């Protein structure tokens, strides 16, 4: 069975003796010394270590001197990682270090031959001990008091990020706040101390973000000194302090000293074997009549089959087997309703649509244990062995029988290739009765009557009734000849004379009153498709009455006691006064708490929505009307009795109406992944900001927009201050302002968009001989001109000028420019077209002046007509090869443009002895001026507006896009296909006889959830683990004043920093000791947060929890735990009502808990279910309303402080990662129904 | 420990189970006895590829790796207490050790024997020197006595019969007639060259006067290698001792050339075609 | 800068934004030392610098130059 | 059949050969970088550069004509 090592070809000498390379081959197995890796899980890949490159090449170096690892204190200089290696979960991979002894240089290479990490390493011959002070600013009196940042709390800021770090690396002991500061812990492992100290750099207040190391400037290491500075924790394990020192860039700690280690972005790559299953939580009646009607896809069918048909009396079997007689046009009848015959799971013939759901869940908390067999009658053609299946692995608590059984072997031949996935066992039967041994009695019975309906009526449910178990269910569907349809099914694929047999309603009624059924549900449809669930009741004992009306919660010690009461069968709870009352979510605790188990706990809810619905009472006729029914579930809403169910939710992303909207990227590098995202200003425009505003006509791609749109460049080389890397497209437009004047102007992102905010700086007036069209063009591309040529490369008449890509936004620009000031121009240009293009438009360009551009032919061809003197200033917007033969084009005293960012984001090297020939290297940023608009960036505004007065600059060719092909625009401008520019419009422009229009823009734009600057948002809770990042999201999304509630108060340093950061960045952030049970106390709240600004937001996150199996609870663990969450929830709804005029979300977090219940949380349940009728009365009162049954939460939960891991396996699901929670919770704000789940699946 | 054991030794400690046990007999009813064992080994790469990188190769290698340890630790794992010895000739050693041990049996002191050959290709440096002498076959054939014939085609195998004297085999292949080696002396053409004017004298020792009858040799064994040289030189020989004597005296042939030269296993690994094609 | 290797470069790095590189030496220069073009992020320019090259070619420059000092 | 391609190649001192006896160039190749390197017996630096197997010959690249007579 095992195999072992067996030396290989490559394991025997093949070279000769060679002091100086050395292949590492890691295995990452549980078994291998090199296990401890797998605990630099970033991302949730196991990346080996940057770090570890050293490690191996120090390693390397020792070899090559005879010495060891602690003999020879290293020197890295200029090291750089290029790609990083992904460790597999097992096999073994290879580094190759290879040593440079006399140039000091030193590379990484792997088994397929790709660079990993390049630098210079060597022995430190005088090894300065100075270098590593521990010196402070002072003597701190402040132990017991301060506040530090602990191992725990550390890598949870960290793992929040992305950094899965496991337990061997977390060597982070104590953090200063802001991350100066510290204590690391020593392994005996460099690998580990040396990506710590990265760690401790990454950690900065207030940064987000995932964050590789790229390059070193110079690592130096001197294990000497390392053993000396090192010391033991009283815990007996071994530690040194770190330092960091950002005003210089350098980490020490121990004898290891960084300098110059930066570090550098990294996209998140979703793991979508972890996209979060979303359900909506409607009310639902078990008596629906006329449903469906919603789709334009089944009423375009109950006409082009009772139309063609209806002269008698295109997809699919109805469709296809009415109509496919009358093109022939009884026996080879039956042989064109057979090529289309299994073209009969047809969209109307079948109703999978929500219904099934509804009534296969009614079944499924029936039973004691979420396990349930089912079997399938009439399998073959009726395939609900396809759904079910699908329907029931959606709950995290379930185990399934299903068992498809059919009259012939034949019908479940095609199901061999289905049935061995979904797991179903099969066999063959007949309705005639007998129940097999191949059944041993089930919990469930389903069966397709629209189908090879069976013949006999109470023969086939003589059967289904004899394996019933107990009292479990029976889902079948006819469909009904009370319909235009219902008869004519009967007819066509039956050629049986009694062929119209599929009976009424009333007729199928009395069919199952005859097995000693009830019927449990109806959904009739509008068609004639009717679904029938049925339970068949075993006698019921003695019915207790326990009302759970009361605030005290006495009932408690009640149902403790009805925990001595042998098997009593119906124990029934019963809110009757409380419309908030949570027995739904009581009920599905106990319902599977061992005392309760087999109770047939059930429950009876009274929840009126409006006023004039009154109809509850018990004793008399409906109280035995439900006790007949037995149902587990019986709630009542306004005339209907119905439980409460779990539908999937409607999926699409939804859409707003709207003026304002900016296109941004949902996957940074898949152009399909664009849309119209809502622009913030269509959530608040405040007078301040107000007298910028400015609607588009046109907005401008340019190569920037694409680069990012693409991935090839990083949004780090992007200067500014940025909130939110998110959004960042475009920067160029052209419309009227706010005046109703007509503009064109700059912006430093967020320009693709029907609306944007004025940059006052960098906005011009549109001259009246330009379309607002060619005005689009201009501004990026000439002040990138102007900037580059005038300005930095201060040109002069007369020069000579090397500008590339002349075809391009910047080219032409360029040219103009220089061609006004009259200058040898020498351009490259790769289509012969473009040199076609480029010498039309400017007359006094010779075939002289262009070369190519795809090429280094240009140096040559520059260098002869230039004699050899090369070009005054090039305008370098090329890579690589192309950028140094750019270099070598410049003649004395020249300057050098570089425009491009490629070779300069990679720091490529640049041969200094090119600066004999007194030459100047101008390393150039438009972004750098712009929102900084100084100075400089004036200079550079006034050679645009006095150029445009001269008629140096003039419009490029517009290549116009429609606001729908936004995709495309892109695309086109991706493969080089473009000359001049390429601009997607908005607003058709106002034609000929002056016209001051005033636009009506309606657009298609996806919702996101932004904060008005004005309104204060509060959340109760807020310094607890999930809050926190509530708030922090919060203030992403533009939030400005924060109310943090807590009973207690800032206590944690990772709370005391998240606050003490906020308020630093300018947010306005109040911590609040105010508890919101109490009405009182409420009021406090809600009007503290009023000082701050109208209140738009309250999000209830406040929880206590009382853990303990229900012969442990009191009467008082149980009122502890709802006096957050109900309590605090109501008078909340009440105090919000009374005056917050301008609320927009009314958020809170319920749990699944109270969905599937928990067992020992029978109280956490109630308190939650409690809520989400709440909020049900809000939303139909038109109020702001929301609860979330959230599922475990993982990066910061109760879990985390409690348990462990993310790989927590609880409830039967998974810890949703928080990243994942706040884009959902994103989704739900812009809903219409008031309670939705979100959880992820376990196993 | 395993992953540190020379594949040969692996595979012997198997097949000489498989051996034992092929005879009828059960091992253990040997544990304790003053029996022998004697293995043909010439090449034990395994050994330098573990004892390379000197941080990385472990100290127990060399209790799996060492020649000896060919002999010694299949001695110890079946509880041989009589003789453990590695012979290395080059390609006879497991002919010779399956000599050796067949002496040691009529000779009192051992009741029965373990004779191995071992050869596994793992550096292909080896191959390279070999061809760098020209006595490997750019062809990769062994042309047994065919004109065809330019080098050997080097191959591997781990091999084993277990020797008995007959008051105590279960199972009888074959017996032992006689056996005996020599050595060409100083031959003036290199130490390569086959002398078969030595060979014919060895071939001779062990028949006629001290021996069998010539007569009686129905098949003989060639080695059969594919040398343009060795392969005269012995066939020659061979006649010029075994051929006063009418019929068609010898059918000859050689196993090498249905599959390679095991080197040092090639005389059991002979041996072994020659016992399965009497059965 | 008029340093050499080592503290060239570790002068190139107190560079600031928009920072302007004066390159009077002439040892790093002259052995076409690399320079780390990672450094022009900071719209930073990198001045060569070498006034023997005016000196005998005394043109319009020089005679700006020499004002300065007139 | 390699034609090759160098880059920045940089000698740095040159090598003296004595009137008898035996100098050592050890020569050192980066194959993922295409950077290389030629230390003397002594460790000394001698000549730097990058090198590597050019793909695509361009036999155009040699070409000798010129339309000065
Ligand atoms: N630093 C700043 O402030 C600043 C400002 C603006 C622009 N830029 C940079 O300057 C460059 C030019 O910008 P632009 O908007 O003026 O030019 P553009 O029209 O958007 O297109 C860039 C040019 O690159 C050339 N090119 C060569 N290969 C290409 C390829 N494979 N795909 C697409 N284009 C290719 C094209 O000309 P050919 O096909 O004729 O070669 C094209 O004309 C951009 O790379 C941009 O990053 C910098
Ligand atoms: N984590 C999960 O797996 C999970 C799953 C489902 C739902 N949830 C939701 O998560 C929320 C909180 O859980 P979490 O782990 O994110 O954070 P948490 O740290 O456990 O939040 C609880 C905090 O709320 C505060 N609090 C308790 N009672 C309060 C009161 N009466 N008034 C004001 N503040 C009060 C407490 O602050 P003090 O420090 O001052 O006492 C306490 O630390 C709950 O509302 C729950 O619905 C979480
Ligand atoms: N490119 C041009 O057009 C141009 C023109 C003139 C001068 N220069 C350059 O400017 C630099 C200074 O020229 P200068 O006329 O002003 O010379 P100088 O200052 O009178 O003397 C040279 C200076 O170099 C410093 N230095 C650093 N290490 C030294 C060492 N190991 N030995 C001696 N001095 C050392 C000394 O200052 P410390 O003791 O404080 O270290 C000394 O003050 C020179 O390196 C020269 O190459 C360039």
């Amino acid at each position: 069975s095992q195999a072992w090592d067996v030396p290989s070809a490559a394991d025997f000498p093949s070279g000769s003796s060679c002091s100086s390379v050395a292949v590492y081959k890691f295995d990452v197995s549980p078994e291998s010394p090199d296990h401890y890796l797998v605990d630099h899980c970033i991302d949730g890949r196991v990346l080996f270590p940057g770090t570890g490159y050293l490690w191996l090449t120090w390693k390397t170096l020792a070899r090559a001197l005879s010495q060891n690892l602690e003999e020879t204190p290293v020197v890295f200089e200029d090291v750089t990682l290029h790609q990083a290696t992904i460790l597999p979960k097992t096999g073994t991979v290879s580094l190759e270090v290879r040593l440079l002894e006399a140039s000091h240089a030193f590379e990484v290479s792997d088994s397929n031959g790709s660079l990993i990490a390049s630098g210079k390493v060597y022995q430190w011959e005088s090894p300065d001990p100075k270098l590593f002070d521990t010196r402070a600013a002072v003597d701190p009196a402040d132990s017991t008091a301060e506040f530090r940042l602990s191992q725990g709390d550390v890598y949870k800021d960290l793992r929040l990020r992305g950094y899965d770090y496991g337990p061997f690396f977390q060597l982070v002991l104590e953090s200063d706040l802001e991350g100066n500061r510290g204590r690391l812990q020593w392994n005996d492992s460099w690998v580990s101390f040396l990506d710590a100290m990265l760690h401790m750099s990454i950690l900065a207040p207030g940064q987000l973000g995932l964050y590789l190391p790229t390059r070193f400037t110079s690592i130096r290491i001197d294990p000497v000194t390392h053993r000396q500075k090192l010391y033991t924790l009283q815990d007996t394990t071994q530690a040194a302090d770190v330092v960091v020192d950002r005003n210089l860039n350098t980490v020490v700690a121990g004898g290891a000293l960084f300098l110059g280690a930066h570090s550098s972005v990294a996209p998140r790559r979703p793991q979508e074997h972890l996209k979060p299953i979303l359900e909506k939580f409607c009310f639902t009646p078990h008596v629906e009549s006329g449903c469906l009607a919603g789709n334009t896809a089944l009423q375009e069918e109950l006409q082009l089959c009772r139309g063609l048909a209806q002269a008698l009396q295109l997809p699919r079997l109805l469709a296809a087997a009415c109509q496919l007689q009358l093109n022939g046009n009884l026996g080879q009848v039956l042989a064109q309703e057979r090529p289309l015959l299994c073209d009969d799971p047809l969209l109307s013939g079948l109703l999978d649509a929500p219904a099934l759901k509804a009534c296969v869940d009614t079944a499924l908390e029936n039973m004691a244990s979420p396990k349930m067999k089912v079997v399938e009658v009439l399998a073959g053609d009726g395939q609900l062995y396809s759904r079910i299946p699908a329907l029931l692995n959606t709950q995290p608590v379930m185990d399934l029988d299903y068992t498809a059984t059919d009259r012939n072997p034949q019908a479940l031949e095609a199901a061999q290739a289905k049935l061995e996935q979904l797991h179903v066992t099969q066999g063959q039967w007949d309705p005639a009765n007998p129940a097999p041994g191949s059944l041993g009695k089930a919990d469930l019975l389903v069966c397709n009557c629209a189908l090879a309906t069976l013949g006999d009526p109470a023969v086939a449910v003589g059967n289904m009734a004899a394996t019933l178990k107990e009292g479990g269910f029976l889902l079948l569907h006819t469909l009904l000849a009370g319909h235009p349809l219902g008869e004519m099914v009967g007819f066509l694929t039956s050629p049986e004379q009694g062929g119209r047999h599929l009976l009424s309603q009333d007729q199928w009624e009395s069919l199952f009153a005859g097995a000693s059924l009830h019927l449990v549900a109806l959904k009739r449809s509008f068609y004639g498709s009717v679904l029938f669930l049925c339970r068949q009741q075993t006698p019921q004992d003695s019915p207790v009455f326990l009302s759970v009306e009361d605030t005290s919660f006495r009932w408690v010690d009640s149902l403790k006691d009805i925990l001595a009461d042998a098997s009593s069968r119906p124990v029934w709870l019963m809110a009757v006064g409380c419309s908030t009352s949570g027995v739904v979510g009581m009920v599905n605790c106990l319902r599977k708490e061992p005392g309760g188990h087999r109770i047939r706990c059930v429950l009876v809810s009274n929840l009126s929505s409006t006023s004039p619905a009154p109809e509850m009472h018990p004793s008399s006729s409906e109280l035995q009307k439900v006790l007949q029914g037995d149902l587990v579930m019986n709630v009542y809403r306004d005339g209907a009795w119905g439980a409460f169910r779990h539908f999937p939710l409607e999926q699409d992303r939804p859409e707003k109406q709207t003026e304002h909207a900016f296109v941004n990227v949902l996957s940074r590098g898949d152009l399909s992944s664009i849309r119209w995202v809502c622009s913030p200003l269509h959530y608040a425009l405040p007078a301040s900001c107000q007298d910028r505003l400015c609607s588009v006509y046109y907005t401008s791609l340019n190569f920037r927009d694409v680069m990012l749109a693409t991935g090839k460049l990083s949004p780090d080389s992007i200067p500014g201050k940025w909130l939110t890397r998110d959004c960042m497209l475009g920067m160029e437009f052209s419309g009227r302002d706010a005046s109703g004047r007509r503009v064109m102007g700059m912006v430093p992102a967020e320009g693709l968009a029907t609306s944007v905010l004025l940059l006052q700086h960098a906005t011009w007036e549109v001259p009246s001989t330009w379309t607002l069209e060619e005005a689009a063009s201009v501004p990026i591309v000439y002040t990138t001109a102007y900037y580059s040529l005038v300005v930095r490369g201060r040109m002069q008449p007369g020069e000579s000028v090397l500008i590339h890509s002349g075809s391009g936004g910047v080219g032409q620009a360029a040219i103009a420019i220089a061609l006004s000031r009259g200058c040898r121009v020498f351009t490259t240009v790769g289509s012969a077209e473009k040199r076609a293009y480029l010498q039309a438009r400017f007359p006094q360009l010779d075939e002289t002046c262009f070369a190519n551009s795809r090429d280094t032919s240009f140096e040559q061809h520059v260098l002869r007509h230039t004699a050899g003197k090369g070009v005054d200033l090039v305008l370098n917007s090329l890579a690589e090869e192309k950028l140094q033969a750019s270099v070598r084009c410049l003649a004395q005293h020249g300057r050098f443009l570089e425009i491009g960012k490629f070779d300069l984001s990679n720091n490529h090297a640049l041969g200094m002895a090119v600066f004999l020939k007194n030459v100047t290297f101008h390393g150039i940023l438009l972004d750098s001026l712009f929102e900084e608009g100084g100075a400089t960036w004036q200079e550079v505004s006034e050679l645009l507006k006095a150029g445009i007065q001269e008629g140096v600059v003039q419009p490029l060719k517009c290549t116009v896009f429609p606001r729908t092909k936004v995709e495309a625009a892109f695309r086109y401008m991706a493969q080089g296909k473009h000359i001049g520019k390429v601009v997607i419009q908005v607003r058709e422009e106002e034609q000929g006889p002056a016209p001051r229009g005033l636009p009506p823009i309606a657009l298609t734009g996806l919702s996101k959830t932004f904060c008005p600057p004005h309104k204060s948002y509060v959340i109760t809770g807020g310094l607890g683990g999930f809050g926190l990042q509530l708030a922090q999201w919060l203030r992403l999304r533009g939030a400005q004043k924060l109310v943090l509630t807590s009973r207690s108060g800032i206590r944690t340093g990772y709370q005391a920093r998240q606050v003490r950061e906020w308020r630093r960045q300018g947010v306005q952030v109040l911590v609040s000791t105010s508890n919101a049970s109490s009405l009182d106390g409420a009021r406090s709240l809600i009007t503290e947060a009023t000082q701050l600004g109208p209140v738009g937001g309250v999000f209830n996150l406040a929880m206590v929890l009382r853990d303990a199996v229900l012969e442990n609870q009191t009467p008082e663990f149980f009122q502890d735990v709802s006096k957050p969450k109900y309590s605090g929830t109501a008078n909340l709804d009440r105090v919000t009502r009374e005056a917050c005029p301008e609320l927009d979300y009314f958020v809170i977090f319920s749990s699944v808990s109270c969905g599937r219940g928990n067992a020992g949380q029978a109280n956490y349940g109630f308190a939650n279910s409690a809520m989400e009728r709440i909020c049900e009365k809000r939303r139909h009162d038109g109020l702001p309303g929301l609860a979330v049954q959230w599922g475990a939460i993982g990066d910061v939960g109760v879990v985390l402080e409690t348990m462990g891991t993310n790989d927590t396996v609880i409830g039967g699901t998974l810890p949703q990662r928080i990243a994942s929670c706040l884009e959902v919770l994103d989704l739900f704000l812009s809903q219409p129904h008031p309670v939705l789940s979100s959880f992820v699946l376990a196993e | 420990q395993a992953n540190t054991m020379d594949p040969q030794l692996r595979m012997l400690l198997e097949v000489t189970y498989e051996a034992i046990v092929d005879g009828g007999i059960n091992p253990a009813s040997l544990r304790g006895t003053s029996t022998g064992v004697w293995v043909g080994v010439s090449s034990s790469d395994a050994s330098e590829a573990l004892s390379r990188d000197p941080e990385t190769l472990v100290g127990y290698s060399m209790i799996g790796c060492q020649r000896a340890m060919m002999a010694n630790r299949l001695s110890f794992f079946f509880d041989f207490k009589g003789p453990s010895i590695t012979i290395d000739t080059a390609c006879s050693s497991s002919l010779l050790a399956l000599q050796s041990a067949y002496q040691a049996i009529r000779g009192g002191e051992c009741s029965a024997a373990v004779v191995g050959g071992l050869n596994v290709l793992l550096k292909p440096n080896s191959s390279l020197q070999f061809m760098k002498l020209g006595m490997l076959s750019q062809d990769g054939t062994c042309r047994s006595f065919d004109a065809e014939g330019t080098g050997y085609c080097r191959a591997e195998a781990v091999v084993a019969v277990l020797l008995t004297k007959k008051s105590l085999a279960r199972r009888v292949y074959a017996t032992i007639l006689n056996a005996g080696t020599n050595t060409d002396g100083s031959k003036e053409q290199g130490v390569t060259f086959p002398s078969g004017d030595v060979q014919e004298q060895l071939i001779r020792s062990l028949y006629a006067p001290a021996g069998p009858d010539p007569e009686s040799l129905e098949y003989i064994e060639a080695h059969g290698t594919g040398t343009k040289v060795g392969d005269p030189q012995e066939l020659n020989g061979i006649v010029n001792a075994l051929c006063a004597t009418r019929r068609e005296p010898l059918l000859i042939g050689s196993t090498k050339s249905n599959m390679g030269h095991p080197e040092p296993a090639s005389g059991v690994a002979a041996l072994i075609k020659v016992l399965l094609s009497l059965e």
